[PDB]
């Protein structure tokens, strides 16, 4: 398929991975009696292993010659659920954390003693700020354009060189 | 000040005897919630549609226009609606009543502004409301007959939903 | 509840440990009910 | 100076009997921590969604939109069966309603920036039913109480749909009790997993 | 001090427009009460939205019944899509985009009626009660109150 | 009549065992200073008074209905559709199945929605100053001076007696398994 890879649902090496992974657990299950707590635990592990391989086979992942799933991250939309979409979820959460922390340090600067607000956090105000993060791309872009994100170069301390 | 219709309840503080069909009957205080002019217009719109429906049930039981017995079956009242939707009868009635009610929407907004009495479409081709006494008397007759017609319309259609007979045929049989 | 004990629970190490334990706790719970999420499923 | 709702606790500050449904109930003192304007906005918003949600569960039991994708009497199955494009359309429309109705003052730092902004007043009165000032106190009270009731009722109906895989009205009319063989609560760490 | 979730931007040191609009009490039928431009409510208020909603509802009835209705030799008429109406001068564009393109009821299997819905695809109203009473029922119906009665008598 | 201080009045206890509460004033009709649990202090007196009279009227109607059905007295054709048995429980179940109870329920509920709730709310709010239980229903008179004292007391006492009697009658019928009279 893509990059000479094979879909995991029809690769024989993924199937032998699943079969070997289940044989390892079945030989551990072969030393226990049916209703015992270790046997029940081992059987649930076998069920989880089968579910993982069954889900991966039908997911559109591409396996290598080694039978392990490979991620295609060049931007193609048939594989966007492996990096582009998880990455968009990350950048939303990361920008949330960044916007929320930036808003709290700007609040803490306007305090009576700014450095106590950073070792003893004003938790109601900081929770107001953690609620602010859900619309950070718009809040931060309006902040950027309204001249409130970027400070001018002549307001920043720099070394003599 | 206590209600003429419900003596243990207060006057509904939005209704006055200058209205048509006033009896002091607003126990649930719906007139406070929504504009009385809208409610008056709505009452009269319900009254006139149900009046036409009541006369229609009676007349449909009495006689039937030429040719109609073929298109409908032995269906009557709500029964004819599903079949006359197939032909364009209900489609054309809907189209032209919808066309009138677009202007009825504009008229209702004029009533909300206060530039017109509710239900006053100035429709008097034949002369009946020349005299003022007759005009108020006929506005009271219209509202009372309309409220009765609405109740009657509910009765006739539910009598169809029970027996399938229709008004005149439920009088003749049982 | 005492205001000095609440001001103690607002200190940086307590909030850091509680918030990262809560964070760790919903990563653990999300990987418990919905394990083996190598990809966004689509 | 005691609460009327919880008579053995002190009456909470920011609760002064001005707001509708202000019976003095804040044992955990969230109003002392969180501004009562945000809490009343959030209470009204939760309740209004829940009033529609309770009505949604019962009405979806009675009436359906046509078609096989909308033929799920049990409400939790309608979540999965309803066309995804349209459910995401509902979600996007809700997001648009949130940005316009809040007038881009959506966060806990800029909603109520306008002093004219009132908790719960999004400017929603299409038929001008609040034009009468006299009913305002009763309506605001009855909205708050209907909201609270619907929060409790919808929560019940969902968790009764989970326990008994039955829609709420036909769970009342074909009631089968809890056998306790299944639906045990907890237990992930008692058996040490699995 | 800051109340927490107060929403006043100055309290949280967040930049504020400062220009806080006065709130007009005027309301439109399909819009919200809010700050509006001068003359906006008179031109585009309740009268406008109600009339335009009415006009759209009236205009919907041909739109719902959109189709080429051609009468055969007999009185019976055949409903065909407007796609069948080929256009002469647009080259390879013989079939033309039409009103059904903007309102594709048939493609989605909606079958619209002048009053919305229609014989094909109409509202499904069903009785949850399933023809049995609130109490005093047989095996087929066990109501919640029947469970209370069964609990009391046991 | 009112006869304050002897009955329906201040300083009047039907049972001296239970002390006369200060919270229970003598204004409400048929007030015999019986309030051991002291509800009068925290309850809205107008609501509980109206609720008492409505319970009384329902009970007095209940007693007459149970007596007529237990006696087997019936309206023409009624026995054919409803239960032949004179057991109140059996008739009620049969009446539910016929739809008679549903029709009575519909109209009683309709009255309470459109009239009972407005009257209750306006009495409590202070809109009409309706006396508790007043539904402006004097078709054959008997009101005016008599209504203020003897009739209001007679209705409250007979209704309390009826409430107790109806309670007794249904539990007697349950434990015995057989209807009274
Ligand atoms: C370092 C080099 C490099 C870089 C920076 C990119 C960057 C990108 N590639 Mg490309 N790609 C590369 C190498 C590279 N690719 C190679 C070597 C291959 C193998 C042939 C591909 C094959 C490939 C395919 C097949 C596709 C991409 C697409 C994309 C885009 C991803 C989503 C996006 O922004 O669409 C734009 C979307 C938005 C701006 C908003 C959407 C929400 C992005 C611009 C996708 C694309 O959109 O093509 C333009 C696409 O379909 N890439
Ligand atoms: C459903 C249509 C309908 C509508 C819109 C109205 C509307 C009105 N009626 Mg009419 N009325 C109707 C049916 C209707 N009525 C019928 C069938 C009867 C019984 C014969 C009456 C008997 C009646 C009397 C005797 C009086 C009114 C009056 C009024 C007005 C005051 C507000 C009110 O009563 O509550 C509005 C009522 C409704 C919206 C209908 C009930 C809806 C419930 C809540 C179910 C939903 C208002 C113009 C009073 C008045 O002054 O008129 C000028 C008055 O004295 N009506
Ligand atoms: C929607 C109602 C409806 C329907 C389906 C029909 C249908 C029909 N009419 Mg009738 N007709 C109608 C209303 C209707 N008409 C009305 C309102 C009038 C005015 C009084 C007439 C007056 C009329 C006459 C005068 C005649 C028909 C005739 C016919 C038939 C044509 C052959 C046909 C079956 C003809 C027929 O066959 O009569 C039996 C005929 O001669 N129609
Ligand atoms: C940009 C406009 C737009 C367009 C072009 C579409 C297009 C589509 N929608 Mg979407 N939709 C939109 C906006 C839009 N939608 C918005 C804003 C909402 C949220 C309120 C939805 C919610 C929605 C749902 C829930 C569903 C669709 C479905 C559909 C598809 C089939 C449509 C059909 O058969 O219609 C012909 C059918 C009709 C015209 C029937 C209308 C039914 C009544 C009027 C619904 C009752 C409205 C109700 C009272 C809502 C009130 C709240 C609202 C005022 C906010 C089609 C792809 C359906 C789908 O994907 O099916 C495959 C589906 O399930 N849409
Ligand atoms: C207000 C209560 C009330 C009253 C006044 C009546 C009055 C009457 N009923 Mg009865 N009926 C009632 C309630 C009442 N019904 C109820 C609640 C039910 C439903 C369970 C019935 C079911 C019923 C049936 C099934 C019949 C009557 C009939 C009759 C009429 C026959 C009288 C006759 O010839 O004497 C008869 C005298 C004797 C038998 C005594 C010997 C009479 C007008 C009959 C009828 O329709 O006649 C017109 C009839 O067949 N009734
Ligand atoms: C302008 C609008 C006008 C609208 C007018 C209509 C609305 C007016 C207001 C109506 C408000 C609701 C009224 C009821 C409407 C339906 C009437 C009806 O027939 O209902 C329908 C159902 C009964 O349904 C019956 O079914 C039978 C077959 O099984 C019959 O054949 C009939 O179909 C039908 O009568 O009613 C009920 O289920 C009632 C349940 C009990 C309700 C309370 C009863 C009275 C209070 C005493 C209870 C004490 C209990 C103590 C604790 C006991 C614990 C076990
Ligand atoms: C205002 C909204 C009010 C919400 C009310 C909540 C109603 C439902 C609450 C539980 C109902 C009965 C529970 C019996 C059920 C019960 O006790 O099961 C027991 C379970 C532990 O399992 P065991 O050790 O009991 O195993 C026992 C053996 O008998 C079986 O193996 O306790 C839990 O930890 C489960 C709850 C998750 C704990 C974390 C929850 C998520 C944390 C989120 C942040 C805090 C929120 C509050 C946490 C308490
Ligand atoms: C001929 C072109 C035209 C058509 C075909 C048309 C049809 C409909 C329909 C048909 C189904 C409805 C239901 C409707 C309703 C509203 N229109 Mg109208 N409308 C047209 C023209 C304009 C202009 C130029 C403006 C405007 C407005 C509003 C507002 C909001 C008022 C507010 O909320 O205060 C509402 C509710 C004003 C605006 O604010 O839009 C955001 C505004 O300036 N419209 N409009
Ligand atoms: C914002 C927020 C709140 C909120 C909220 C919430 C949760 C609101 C939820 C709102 C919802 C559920 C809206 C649903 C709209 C459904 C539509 C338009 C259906 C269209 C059917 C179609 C087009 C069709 C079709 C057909 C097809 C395709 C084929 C056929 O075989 C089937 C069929 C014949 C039917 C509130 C308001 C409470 C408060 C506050 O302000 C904050
Ligand atoms: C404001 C505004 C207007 C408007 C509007 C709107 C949309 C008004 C709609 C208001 C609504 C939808 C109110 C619904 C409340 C529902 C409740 C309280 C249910 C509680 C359920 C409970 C307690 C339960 C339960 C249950 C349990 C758990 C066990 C179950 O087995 C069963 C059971 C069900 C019994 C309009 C648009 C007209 C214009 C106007 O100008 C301005
Ligand atoms: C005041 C006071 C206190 C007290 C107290 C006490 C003792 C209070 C007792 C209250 C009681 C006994 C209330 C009983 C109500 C019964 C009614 C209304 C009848 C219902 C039947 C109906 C409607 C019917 C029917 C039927 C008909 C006719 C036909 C049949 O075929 C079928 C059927 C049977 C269904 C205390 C001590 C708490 C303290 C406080 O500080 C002061
Ligand atoms: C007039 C439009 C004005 C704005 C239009 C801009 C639209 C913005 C993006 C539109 C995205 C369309 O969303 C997409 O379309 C429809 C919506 O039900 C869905 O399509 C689904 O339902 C349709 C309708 O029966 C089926 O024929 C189709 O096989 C099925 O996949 C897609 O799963 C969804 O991904």
């Amino acid at each position: 398929d893509v990059a000479g890879l094979t879909p995991c649902g029809e690769s024989k090496e993924f199937a032998r991975r699943l079969d070997g992974s289940v044989k390892k657990l079945q030989t551990r299950l072969s030393k226990y009696e049916a209703g015992t707590p270790p046997a029940l635990a081992l059987q649930k592990q076998i069920d989880k292993t089968k579910n993982r391989f069954d889900r991966y086979g039908k997911a559109g992942l591409l396996c290598g010659t080694d039978g392990l799933p490979h991620l295609i991250t060049d931007g193609r939309w048939t594989h966007s659920g492996e990096f582009v979409i998880p990455g968009l979820l990350f950048l939303y959460v990361a920008g949330w954390i960044g916007w929320v922390g930036r808003s709290y340090v700007l609040f803490a600067r306007t305090a009576d003693k700014p450095t106590e607000k950073e070792i003893i956090i004003d938790v109601p105000v900081a929770l107001s700020f953690v609620s602010t993060g859900f619309i950070w791309p718009f809040s931060a872009f309006k902040e950027f354009t309204s001249g409130n994100l970027i400070v001018p170069a002549d307001e920043i301390t720099v070394s003599p060189r | 000040a206590m209600s003429e219709s419900v003596p243990f309840l207060k006057k509904p503080e939005a209704l006055d005897s200058s209205m048509a069909g006033y009896a002091g009957f607003d126990p649930l205080g719906l007139s406070s919630i929504a504009d009385i002019k809208f409610l008056q217009e709505s009452e009269i719109k319900h009254c006139r549609i149900a009046m036409l429906a009541a006369a229609g049930s009676i007349a449909q039981d009495i006689f039937t226009f030429p040719g109609v017995s073929k298109v409908v079956g032995t269906a009557k009242m709500t029964g004819v609606h599903d079949v006359l939707v197939k032909q364009g009868a209900m489609g054309q009635i809907l189209l032209w009543t919808s066309f009138l009610e677009v202007f009825g929407t504009i008229a209702l907004l004029e009533t909300l502004d206060g530039k017109r009495a509710p239900g006053d479409f100035k429709f008097d081709p034949l002369g009946f409301s020349k005299n003022a006494e007759t005009a108020k008397r006929y506005q009271l007759s219209e509202i009372k007959n309309g409220r009765l017609a609405m109740l009657a319309t509910g009765g006739m259609v539910h009598g169809y939903f029970i027996t399938g007979k229709g008004p005149l045929e439920l009088l003749t049989n049982f | 509840m005492d205001s000095n004990f609440l001001k103690y629970l607002s200190t940086a190490p307590v909030l850091f440990t509680v918030w990262l334990s809560f964070t760790a706790s919903f990563i653990i719970e999300a990987n418990r009910f919905f394990p083996d999420m190598l990809y966004f499923p689509m | 100076a005691k609460s009327k709702a919880v008579p053995f606790l002190s009456q909470p500050e920011a609760l002064d009997g001005s707001m509708a449904g202000d019976v003095g109930f804040d044992p955990f003192g969230i109003s002392s921590v969180i501004d009562i304007k945000w809490l009343r906005e959030s209470e009204l918003k939760h309740g209004r969604i829940c009033m529609l949600a309770a009505t949604g569960c019962l009405v979806q039991e009675v009436v359906h939109l046509p078609g096989p994708a909308f033929s799920q009497k049990m409400a939790l199955n309608a979540w999965a069966a309803a066309p995804r494009g349209g459910m995401i359309s509902i979600l996007v429309a809700i997001g648009l309603i949130e940005m316009i109705s809040n007038r881009f003052a959506l966060t806990a730092t800029d909603m109520f920036a306008n002093p004219n902004r009132v908790p719960g007043d999004l400017g929603f009165d299409p038929l001008s039913l609040g034009a009468n000032p006299a009913n305002r106190a009763r309506f605001e009270l009855s909205e708050v109480i209907h909201g609270r009731a619907a929060m409790m009722g919808f929560s019940g109906m969902v968790h009764q749909m989970i326990v008994s895989k039955q829609a709420p009205i036909e769970q009342l009319m074909h009631f089968k009790a809890v056998d306790s063989s299944l639906m045990k609560l907890g237990g992930a760490a008692g058996n040490l997993g699995y | 001090d800051t109340t927490g979730f107060s929403g006043v931007p100055s309290q949280f040191a967040r930049p504020e427009s400062g220009v806080y609009p006065a709130e007009p009490t005027e309301q439109t039928f399909l819009g919200m009460r809010g700050p509006r431009a001068p003359g906006h409510r008179e031109n585009f208020g309740g009268k406008h939205t109600a009339t335009m909603l009415a006009i759209a509802a009236l205009l919907w009835q041909p739109v719902s019944e959109a189709g080429m209705y051609r009468m055969g030799a007999d009185g019976a008429l055949t409903k065909s899509s407007f796609s069948n109406m080929e256009v002469p001068g647009f080259g390879n564009m013989k079939k033309a985009p039409t009103i059904e393109s903007l309102f594709p009821f048939a493609k989605n299997g909606f079958d619209a009626s002048p009053a919305l819905f229609g014989k094909g695809s109409m509202i499904v109203v069903e009785d949850p009660r399933d023809g049995c009473g609130a109490y005093a029922n047989s095996g087929a119906c066990h109501t919640f109150l029947d469970e209370i009665g069964d609990a009391l008598k046991k | 009549l009112w006869n304050e201080g002897k009955i329906q009045g201040k300083g009047v206890s039907v049972i001296p065992l239970f002390p006369r509460p200060a919270s229970l004033d003598g204004t409400f009709p048929g007030d015999q200073g019986f309030d051991p649990f002291g509800f009068s202090s925290w309850v809205n007196m107008k609501f509980v008074a109206e609720a008492e009279i409505k319970h009384c009227r329902l009970a007095m109607l209940a007693f007459a209905g149970i007596m007529v059905e237990s006696a087997g007295i019936s309206f023409p054709g009624a026995t054919s559709v409803l239960g032949s048995s004179k057991n109140i429980f059996e008739i009620h179940d049969k009446a539910v199945a016929s739809g008679a109870m549903g029709q009575i329920l519909l109209w009683v509920s309709f009255f309470e929605v459109v009239a009972g709730v407005p009257a209750m709310n306006e009495m409590l709010n202070g809109e009409s100053s309706r006396i508790p239980g007043y539904y402006a229903f004097d078709p054959l008179g008997q009101g005016k001076g008599d209504k203020m004292g003897r009739m209001q007391l007679s209705e409250i006492q007979n209704g309390r007696l009826a409430m107790l009697a109806v309670s007794g009658i249904v539990h007697h019928t349950l434990i015995t398994g057989k209807g009274p009279l």
